[PDB]
């Protein structure tokens, strides 16, 4: 029976609670399962506000190393990345909120806050960092998502991340490859700096039999929105502004070369690449349906 | 204001007629004042036709007095109810559809509207062509 | 029989995939809990324009039994209100939902409660261990005639178009079509 996660077990919790294997090891929590629900209205939420970050709170419980997000929602706040801890301005909306779902079927407890980053990567910037320390400071287990909405699109596939940052004064292991996204130098400076401070948690995604079920005979109907997709003016405001941030990336390495952060033009033919990789994809999915619509025909 | 007291039957049904015929003859100022008057025992009445002759006399103070939009709840409403009988359900609908029509655009009209084409009764008026090629913009 | 069963027409409506799975999160918590299938019943909200209705978002709501009437609890509506008014101030209260088999009595009475709070609500339906190959969710409105010298409420069934979000099909495509352990050799193509 795959419904082996949607069940929720309360008195567990409060074990793992009081016994507590996160103050006995830094970095316990390594994974993190995502579900079906809270996927889609985590993106919703990103993609709805768009340009500007906006946060909200997510629910969910523990197991294992495993840190499972079951459900989420939306907190009215802004000033998200702009304020440390943003989420001060809506104390009620968040113990009301919970108080009112678990009258109707929501048992889960606070599990973390997430937040969007439209057109540049998911990672914990300067401001992140000092929210999420004292979020696990006080209100343990609390792991904070980021999640790129305008490059979800563009890239093609779902565009997330989950942390956790570390202790200030025990400072982490060596084992640490972590993947290279495309950083507009505006921010660059911020993300380097505090970057090495925090550790990733390793994304899975799961689904109910209910919600695979739906999903299946869902797709009846969903594969017109495939071949009626378009991602180019859907997201055109990325892609337009990724130009004006490789341009920069070029004209350093460019003076680099000369007289006078090292050899900033292999990571300058990364973005050249990624951006342009992603709007020759897009033409691909052009002419697939020029050939499929068009040519028939009377 | 007689020395002598009457009954909630002959009151409510004279202020009824009062009201009623000052419409007639065109003079909603007049016609405006004693139903305002009949209001006041048409709570206090267990007669369950006459409280519904004031309802459609009273949707007609509005309609005369160019509330189009409000005189369209109240016929609307007299339709619906089958103590009223089925020729005068028909009337009490129509009633609403040229107030519904006739009232400035509000959105309150726009819901109105749509109760107006939902109902298959509406469909036997006159002015569904208008209504039809109204509603549906 | 309860429905309608006319020439209807009336609203267009669109339907985003994230009510569908908002809904079957709450229908399989909620069966979970008590250890048998559960009627959940919830609110719908969305954008709506002119005749056009699109529904993006939902949630849950209160609900007792008084004999074997389904009362809504207004109360907590009303409450939750206040909180979606909040997140989402631009979306407007539209119907509400629950899951079963097609139209009944029992909701019909649940409906006269919906309609006390607004003008137009709509309905959708869900059944859960669905027999059909097709999607067992289908969208109605009220719609009341003439049943021989009785006017009286019905239900008119409505069609629904699926929502388009770009960044929204990729959480459809992510969590129906997943990389499990699916890619080595990046490819990108
Ligand atoms: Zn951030």
């Amino acid at each position: 029976s795959i419904d082996e996660i949607y069940k929720y077990d309360k008195k567990q919790q409060q074990e793992i609670l009081a016994a507590k294997p996160w103050t006995k090891d830094h970095h316990y929590f390594k994974y993190c399962k995502i579900s079906a629900l809270a996927l889609l209205k985590m993106v919703m939420h990103a993609r709805s506000g768009g340009n500007l970050e906006v946060m909200g709170l997510m629910l969910g419980k523990v197991d294992g190393e495993t840190m499972i997000i079951m459900d989420s929602f939306a907190l009215p706040v802004e000033g998200t990345e702009t304020r440390v801890n943003a989420q001060a301005a809506a104390y009620e909306y968040m113990a009301a909120y919970i108080e009112n779902a678990k009258q109707v079927g929501r048992l889960e407890n606070a599990i973390g806050w997430y937040h969007s980053h439209p057109g540049y990567g998911c990672w914990l910037s300067g401001i992140d960092v000092s929210t999420q320390m004292l979020n696990q400071q006080f209100q343990e287990p609390f792991v904070a998502v980021v999640i790129d909405p305008t490059r979800t699109i563009s890239a093609g596939k779902v565009n997330l991340g989950a942390f956790r940052t570390y202790p200030k004064g025990y400072k982490p292991p060596d084992e640490g490859p972590s993947e290279y996204q495309t950083i507009p130098l505006n921010k660059i400076e911020d993300f380097g700096v505090h970057c090495k401070q925090y550790y990733a948690l390793e994304v899975s995604y799961f689904k109910s039999s209910l919600d695979r079920k739906l999903l299946e005979l869902l797709w009846n109907k969903y594969w017109v929105n495939t071949l009626s997709s378009s991602s180019l003016l859907t997201n055109a405001d990325y892609t337009t502004g990724q130009v004006f941030d490789l341009s920069e990336k070029l004209e350093q390495s460019e003076a680099q070369l000369g007289r006078g952060s090292e050899d900033k033009l292999a990571k300058a033919t990364r973005d050249s690449c990624k951006t342009t990789i992603e709007a020759i994809h897009g033409l691909m999915s052009q002419v697939i349906k020029d050939k499929l619509f068009n040519q028939i025909n009377i | 204001t007689g020395q002598k007291q009457y009954n909630v039957d002959y009151k409510l049904e004279t202020y009824l007629k009062i009201a009623r015929l000052y419409l007639e003859d065109d003079d909603p100022v007049q016609a405006e004042a004693y139903i305002n008057r009949a209001s006041l025992l048409q709570n206090e009445s267990t007669n369950e036709q006459l409280q519904i002759h004031y309802k459609v006399c009273y949707a007609r103070v509005l309609d005369y007095r160019r509330k189009f939009i409000e005189a369209a709840q109240r016929y609307n409403e007299l339709s619906y109810k089958t103590i009223v009988h089925e020729s005068e359900r028909l009337e009490a609908l129509k009633h609403a559809l040229h107030c519904t029509i006739l009232a400035s655009a509000g959105q309150q009209r726009s819901r109105m509207l749509a109760t107006l084409f939902k109902d298959e009764r509406c469909q036997q008026l006159a002015a569904y062509g208008i209504l039809e090629k109204m509603y549906l913009d | 029989s309860v429905m309608a069963c006319g020439v209807t027409g009336s609203v267009s409506v669109a339907l985003h995939p994230l009510v569908i799975l908002n809904i079957s999160d709450h229908w399989i918590r909620m069966r979970s809990q008590e250890g048998r299938p559960v009627q959940v019943i919830g609110a719908l909200i969305g954008k709506q324009e002119g005749r056009n209705i699109e529904v993006m978002n939902s949630f849950e709501l209160l609900s007792h039994t008084v004999e074997e009437k389904i009362i809504i609890d207004k109360e907590y509506y009303y409450t939750k209100e206040e909180q979606f008014k909040q997140v989402f101030k631009e979306l407007e209260f539209l119907g509400w939902y629950t899951t079963g088999g097609p139209p009944d009595p029992s909701d019909i009475h649940v409906h006269k409660q919906v309609c006390e709070i607004i003008e137009s609500p709509l309905f959708l339906k869900l059944n859960p261990m669905t027999k059909h190959t097709d999607l067992p969710v289908s969208v109605f409105e009220s719609v009341i005639d003439i049943i021989n010298g009785e006017a009286t409420m019905l239900f008119a069934e409505l069609t629904y178009t699926l929502a388009t979000e770009e960044a929204e099909r990729i959480g459809v495509d992510h969590v129906a079509r997943m990389t499990a352990t699916g890619s080595g050799e990046n490819s990108t193509v």
